[PDB]
DNA sequence: AGAGGATGTGGCTTC
DNA sequence: GAAGCCACATCCTCT
């Protein structure tokens, strides 16, 4: 239950993420994928992100179960960083057969410091 | 200051000085040997007054509060760049785990000789 | 909704699917904090399992592999070529059946690899969606 | 004593 | 100058 938004699958939801924040650091809002077809309970969700900077994220608790259409992340956080005014794209992917497979471009710029007031 | 332990270890002036370049700039001057010294063993050294070390560390850095406790934390912060490791069981002791013969130019037994570490 | 409409015309005019259909630059994604040998044995044991991690370095589109059809044979190749590695794995990409297809140097972990719109899958999906 | 998580702060560099 | 990257400085929880 929440706010969902739409992603390049015809297929998958998400909850909003921030549009900056900080490496290494939990998010506001838990992340969570809901899908929009019938997906089967346990079914394995994953997350990865990269761009034209950093061509692979590290990124920690990128795993999540299906549940009643819903892969809810327990503390998923992004390490690596996405550069000076550049997001990430999102891969959201759905272990289904075949696998189901989710985009999400600029989804996130992640910082060493994150959001700041002005100094 | 038997040698230039902060310059050789990296530091021209740009910006604060490191926490583990200020302990080695302590390390190399016979008139700190009585808060901090080594140990005898390679780049071992032990805090044996870590009061005093934190003071001057934070007068150094212009933070009157800064006491043991926070420097501490500053060294933990050494253990995964593998700067500075703790010798497990031994109140207050460390180690520089870095390259410091190359940096400092000297051995271990050699600084020990020239600081005349008993 | 497995799957979009107009499955045929996404592939062809979206710059996301045109930008990922020439040999691109692929890499291995895997334990990038892990040594380079580590991640050698690593890439290459999960491919006998039929699986891995390439993104596209240019633009830097990760993406979780499965090889197999709708340990394989055809869709995880170790014979082609001594050192390279051809695989083949089909999904559905934003609504849309593909395949990705490419190799990758049992070494240099990386390569080419593009993607191609899969006639049969999709046509499939679109019977089952009507 | 000591390990390490969470988060704010001032120095400095690059866009 | 804003917005990055750094190296702590603070504060705490747990063994």
């Amino acid at each position: 239950m929440g706010e969902l938004v739409r992603t390049d699958s015809p297929n998958f939801l998400c909850s909003v993420l921030p549009t900056h924040w900080r490496c290494n650091k939990t998010l506001p809002i838990a992340f969570k994928v809901v899908a929009k077809g019938d997906v089967p309970d346990g079914t394995l969700v994953t997350v990865m992100a990269g761009n034209d900077e950093n061509y692979s994220a590290e990124l920690r608790n990128a795993t999540a179960a299906m549940k009643n259409q819903v892969a809810r992340f327990n503390d998923l956080r992004f390490v690596g960083r996405s550069g000076r005014g550049k997001s990430f794209t999102l891969t959201i992917t759905v272990f289904t057969n075949p696998p189901q497979v989710a985009t999400y471009h600029r989804a996130i710029k992640i910082t060493v410091d994150g959001p700041r007031e002005p100094r | 200051p038997v040698i230039p332990a902060a310059a050789l270890a990296g530091y021209t002036g740009s910006g604060p000085i490191q926490l583990w370049q200020f302990l080695l700039e302590l390390l190399t001057d016979k008139s700190c040997q009585s808060f901090i010294s080594w140990t005898g063993d390679g780049w071992e050294f032990k805090l044996s007054d870590p009061d005093e070390v934190a003071r001057r560390w934070g007068k150094r850095k212009n933070k009157p509060k800064m006491n043991y406790e926070k420097l501490s934390r500053g060294l933990r912060y050494y253990y995964d760049k593998n700067i500075i490791h703790k010798t497990a069981g031994k109140r207050y002791v460390y180690r520089f785990v870095c390259d410091l013969q190359s940096l400092l130019g000297y051995t271990p037994e050699e600084l020990h000789a020239m600081l005349d570490v008993k | 909704p497995r799957v979009v409409p107009d499955q045929r015309s996404k592939f062809e005019n979206e710059e996301f699917f045109r930008k990922l259909s020439r040999e691109c630059e692929i890499k291995y994604t895997g334990f990038r904090d892990r040594p380079h040998e580590e991640r050698q044995t690593r890439f290459q044991n999960a491919c006998r399992d039929g699986r891995s991690e390439i993104a596209f370095v240019a633009t830097g589109t990760n993406l979780s592999l499965q090889f197999f059809p709708a340990p394989s044979r055809e869709y995880v190749d170790l014979e082609r070529e001594a050192g390279k590695v051809y695989l083949k794995a089909p999904m559905i990409l934003n609504g849309v059946c593909v395949i990705w297809k490419g190799w990758i140097d049992l070494h240099r972990l990386d390569g080419m690899g593009c993607l191609e719109f899969d006639e049969e899958r999709a046509q499939q999906e679109d019977a089952l969606a009507q």
